[PDB]
RNA sequence: UUUGCUCCACACAAUAUAGAUGGAUACGAAUAAGGCGUCCUUGUGGCGUCGCUGAACCAUAGCAGGCUAGCAACGGUGCACUUGGCGGAAAGGCCUUGGGUGCUUGCUGGCGAAUUGCAAUGUCAUUUUGCGUGGGGAUAAAUCAUUUGUAUACGACUUAGA
RNA sequence: GCCCUGAAAAUGGAUGGCGCUCAAGCGUGUUACCUAUACUCUACCGUCAGGGUUGAUAUGAUGCCCUGACGAGUAGGCAGGCGUGGAGGUCAGUGACGAAGCCUAGACCGUAAGGUCGGGUCGAACGGCCUCUAGUGCAGAUCUUGGUGGUAGUAGCAAAUA
RNA sequence: AGAACUGGCGAUGCGGGAUGAACCGAACGUAGAGUUAAGGUGCCGGAAUACACGCUCAUCAGACACCACAAAAGGUGUUAG
RNA sequence: GAAAUUGUUGAAAGGGAAGGGCAUUUGAUCAGA
């Protein structure tokens, strides 16, 4: 039978599976759209 | 050599082996019918082992042949080796197991004396 | 007849060029299918998108990384109609699924053999005129699929080289043509055409 | 010349079968250019050849046989049923036989 | 598959050799056989069905 | 049924005492096959008259051929036919050249446009359409028009191979 | 490394084979349209022609293809060199220059074949591995243990240490 | 008629699946083809039935032979056989030159119950045949007694200050 | 849930209906060859992507009896009357 | 000095059991003539 009474989930299942990253430095899955007019620079930078 | 046969059929080579005694252990290969109300192998389904019945039973003018034509007669001694000293293309003398090397040794040589075939001559020979 | 038959999938038919194509692997022949993205499926666009999308919904519902898994490139839809059509979970039925490639487009080890066709397969002679018809392409695209446009572009440019070798062979099949003319009331070439040739 | 062959090619389907069982003692076979029950009645009787490699010499090759001949047609597209000595050993499912042109009617 | 208007391998129902051990008679039940077969006489038949019968068939005469 | 045959049956109601010579009566039974054409004269004279199969006798039954079986005619059909849910009385046109080849047609066309198997279909009548300008039907009236032509565009020809190496075309 | 490793060539041993037995022979697009040829006023152009399947095309003769003698022509083809260019979608292939060598069945001769006995796949392919003979090449790391706490139940992770 | 609206249920899912649209759908017609332990023919096994043959070298008339038909099976009935402990008879049977037992992806016979042989182990008895006899055949009974596993190097061996 | 007749299952495998006690076909000694039944012949899968005339396009199409459902009422959809 | 169960050695196979039937390939092994 139903719930009986309604409640939001528990957790953001699209940050699944709760698991060790697989290096300590993470790793950066999109950069900036390119805009082939402007100079030629970095798109992200590291630091501590 | 032995009597002129038809070739040997046989027409169920494989051994049939009771139901589950590859499955368990106190269960002896030794045939049994099945007699269970449920039986698999009873109601004969498709995929199961086949059963002894009189079909499978071998031509009569090859049965009890030996491979090479001779039907075996057990013998303990000179005496009833010589019971086959007119049936040499018939019969082919196996010596008993129980049979001493030395025992052995005198039927040997009367066999080979009568031309009766021995199936087991290497038995218990000098090493 | 050949060791390897490559079948250009443009216009296919994807149902009836994979039966097809899943009896002569069954029967030993080793197939590569290219141009995945261009084969056909009868009906509208929508009425595809509706069945994947159907297909989309069917999962495991405790853990959807066991469930069917939903591949969207249209070789993958197509090697899924073949798979469907062979027995793969035996043996055999894995031997002939490896006797099987299938790509998007024409890749470089392809792009330079001959492409055959199926016609018992090909839409525009199996399709009644007017009959509507989804293009693999589109339908992966809309489903998910990423690289469409990598696809056309490594086509088109294909299509330039193969233009240019065309024009090649073009001028070289003329030469020779005319090469065959004359010699042609030669008295080996008369002796020839009484005989067939 | 570079070609030897006498031979024609055919490829080992399947055996005869129904749906869910099938009987090894028959193989059926595919000839190469043969597209009806007419003309494989050409191949009929011809010997076919299985030919294999094995990794152990027997009597001066390592390469074996299996004999067998086409006994009738199958089907509507010409398709033969053949009976070999030793039924094939159905790995053989999209192998390659040769049908030689003997016995020879020709 | 046959439609049996009779039941299969039904034995006759009749002694075809008496049950008894007796040597002496079945020496006699040997030589009514071959009468019977050998004379086509009705009393050498019926004699040696009568040489099969129990001894509740026999009643004292 | 099959591809079918034309029969005239003839059939009596077997003579008695007191009504010797009995009124011969004959049909035109479309059939496959002689006993199909007999058991169909019975069926339809059971409709018509006091009589049966075992109450009377046939007393001929005769294939009819085409009288010109190589000219293309118009024909009328009238059928009578029962619907999932009734009965009804149908008149169509078949162009064709053969009474068997018509009814043919119209079978066909009967089980493929009011799915009415054989058994629901009677054949009230077949005639040849004499005068052009009584065919009523269009689709019969448009192949009778001065000049006729019409190409076959698409055309699929059936590969004999598995593999083609041409991309065919449809011209025609 | 009680001479280790790698690459190439050769030879010898194994190892197997989802199954070679002349060639997977490359436009693109359309199909109620196209391909090819040709011409011009270069186009959605004119004219001609083709399809109606690859039933094609190429190849294909020679002790499984030997040894030789010529003719004709400067073709075809194999090999190892070599010139340069193109090819990144999985390029790993495609094209091209020059000379050298072999073959050439385009044509004409001479010699050989047998006895595998009337058939027997009658062994001609390529896959990996090992070993030996030569030549060429290069001269590390990882883990345990210790250590860190950005980590951690244990493994794992993340640090440090000639 | 077909198609559509009417037409809403709970894990994701079923014309069996793929997939199929001048169908690989629906109605109808025609052929070819595929394949049951069914049908036809043949062999072999058995059963039943009808017969032949005691005229000899004939010891197996319960034998040999000819002919025809037949073969599903729970509960159940009957028949013919296989195996075990012991008993009368017999083979003047086997055996310390190795009985019995046991082990043996070694061989042979039987449809089968089983039988026989070889090899190893072993150490004192045992078997074939005709009969007699029964405390005579095990997969089960939460069977009985004994023995042994997986669980599993697991749960855990943490109260009473050290 | 309860009767009538017959045929079955129980007691029964085999081919077919994917699957299934009962449906269809057919009942069974061991084999060989041939032919079929019911059911099928795109591929899974043995067997015509056979031939023929039509019908149908479904943004929930339909796809073989038992059987695994759909109705009244409607639609210038389209077809034939 | 059996079996269950176990160690070692050798042989073989092993994508969510294993075992079985028919048939043949391959390896091993073996009788008959
Ligand atoms: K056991
Ligand atoms: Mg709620
Ligand atoms: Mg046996
Ligand atoms: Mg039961
Ligand atoms: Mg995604
Ligand atoms: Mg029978
Ligand atoms: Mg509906
Ligand atoms: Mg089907
Ligand atoms: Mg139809
Ligand atoms: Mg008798
Ligand atoms: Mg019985
Ligand atoms: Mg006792
Ligand atoms: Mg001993
Ligand atoms: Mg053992
Ligand atoms: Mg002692
Ligand atoms: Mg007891
Ligand atoms: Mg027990
Ligand atoms: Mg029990
Ligand atoms: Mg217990
Ligand atoms: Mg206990
Ligand atoms: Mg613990
Ligand atoms: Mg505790
Ligand atoms: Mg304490
Ligand atoms: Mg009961
Ligand atoms: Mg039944
Ligand atoms: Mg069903
Ligand atoms: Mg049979
Ligand atoms: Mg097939
Ligand atoms: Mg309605
Ligand atoms: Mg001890
Ligand atoms: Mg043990």
């Amino acid at each position: 039978s139903h719930r009986k009474y309604e409640a939001p989930r528990h957790g953001h299942l699209g940050f699944l599976p709760r698991k060790r990253a697989a290096s300590i430095r993470a790793r950066v899955k999109a950069f900036p759209k390119d805009d082939r007019s402007k100079p030629v620079a970095l798109t992200s930078f590291l630091g501590y | 050599a032995s009597l002129p046969h038809p070739k040997i059929v046989k027409k169920h080579t494989k051994k049939f082996k009771r139901h589950h005694s590859d499955r368990y252990h106190r269960v002896a290969e030794n045939w049994r019918k099945q007699k269970g109300i449920d039986s698999v192998v009873r109601r004969r389904f498709r995929g199961n082992i086949s059963q002894p019945k009189i079909g499978y039973g071998s031509n009569k003018k090859t049965k009890f042949l030996s491979p090479s034509g001779h039907k075996t007669f057990l013998v303990a001694n000179v005496k009833d080796l010589e019971t086959l000293t007119m049936h040499t293309k018939t019969y082919a003398a196996e010596i008993a197991h129980n049979i001493s090397a030395k025992n052995r040794v005198v039927i040997l040589a009367r066999a080979k004396a009568l031309g009766i075939k021995v199936t087991n001559p290497k038995g218990r020979l000098a090493l | 007849v050949e060791p390897v038959v490559v079948i250009d999938g443009k216009g296919h038919l994807v149902g009836r060029l994979a039966s097809v194509v899943a009896k002569q692997l069954l029967n030993g022949q080793k197939i590569v299918v290219v141009r995945a993205e261009e084969l056909n499926i009868s009906g509208e666009f929508f009425r595809n998108k509706l069945k994947y999308h159907d297909f989309l919904r069917k999962a495991t519902a405790f853990n959807k990384t066991r469930g069917p898994f939903h591949f969207r490139a249209p070789s993958r839809i197509f090697y899924k109609a073949l798979r469907g059509m062979v027995s793969h979970k035996t043996a055999r039925g894995k031997a002939a699924l490896e006797r099987l490639k299938v790509f998007e487009g024409i890749p470089p080890p392809y792009d330079k053999k001959k492409r055959v066709v199926v016609p018992q397969a090909l839409r525009v002679l199996r399709l009644k005129p007017g009959r509507k018809y989804t293009t693999l392409g589109k339908l992966s695209t809309s489903v998910g699929w990423k690289y469409e446009d990598v696809v056309a572009k490594l086509e088109a440019k294909r299509k330039v080289s193969s233009a240019e070798y065309y024009a090649k062979k073009r001028a070289f099949t003329k030469k020779v043509a005319s090469a065959n003319a004359t010699a042609a009331e030669s008295d080996v070439a008369k002796q020839l055409a009484a005989l067939g040739y | 010349a570079e070609s030897h062959r006498l031979y024609v090619k055919g490829k080992h389907l399947s055996y005869q079968r129904s749906k869910r069982v099938n009987n090894p003692n028959v193989s059926l076979i595919k000839i190469e250019g043969v597209a009806t029950p007419q003309d494989a009645q050409f191949y009929l009787g011809k010997r076919i050849a299985y030919v294999y490699r094995a990794s152990k010499e027997v009597r001066g090759s390592k390469i074996r046989v299996m004999w067998g001949k086409v006994t009738r047609t199958h089907g509507n597209s010409g398709v033969v049923r053949a009976t070999f000595r030793n039924n094939l050993p159905a790995k053989t499912f999209g192998a390659s036989v040769r049908i030689f042109l003997y016995p020879s009617n020709i | 598959g046959i439609d049996h208007t009779s039941k299969q391998h039904k034995r006759s129902g009749h002694r075809t050799a008496p049950k008894s051990d007796n040597v002496y008679l079945k020496l006699l039940v040997k030589l009514y056989t071959f009468l019977a077969r050998r004379t086509d006489a009705p009393f050498n038949k019926v004699v040696l069905k009568a040489l099969f019968l129990s001894k509740i068939n026999r009643p004292p005469v | 049924m099959a591809h079918f045959k034309e029969y005239q049956v003839i059939g009596r109601r077997l003579p008695t005492e007191s009504v010797p010579e009995p009124k011969l009566f004959r049909m035109r039974i479309f059939a496959s096959n002689e006993v199909i054409a007999k058991s169909r004269y019975w069926y339809f004279l059971q409709k018509l008259h006091k009589v049966k199969k075992a109450s009377g006798e046939i007393v001929s039954i005769n294939q009819i051929n085409e009288a010109h079986p190589t000219k293309v005619k118009n024909f009328g059909v009238w059928v009578r036919y029962d619907s999932r849910s009734g009965t009804h009385n149908m008149y169509k046109e078949i162009r064709d050249v053969s009474r068997v080849a018509a009814v043919e047609t119209l079978y066909q066309d009967m089980a493929a446009r009011h799915r009415a198997r054989f058994r629901s279909i009677h054949i009230l009548k077949v005639a040849e359409i004499e005068k052009t300008a009584d065919v009523k039907r269009q689709y019969v009236k448009q192949f009778l028009t001065k000049d006729l032509k019409f190409p076959l565009p698409h055309r699929v020809q059936k590969s004999t191979k598995t593999f083609s190496y041409k991309r065919p075309s449809t011209f025609y």
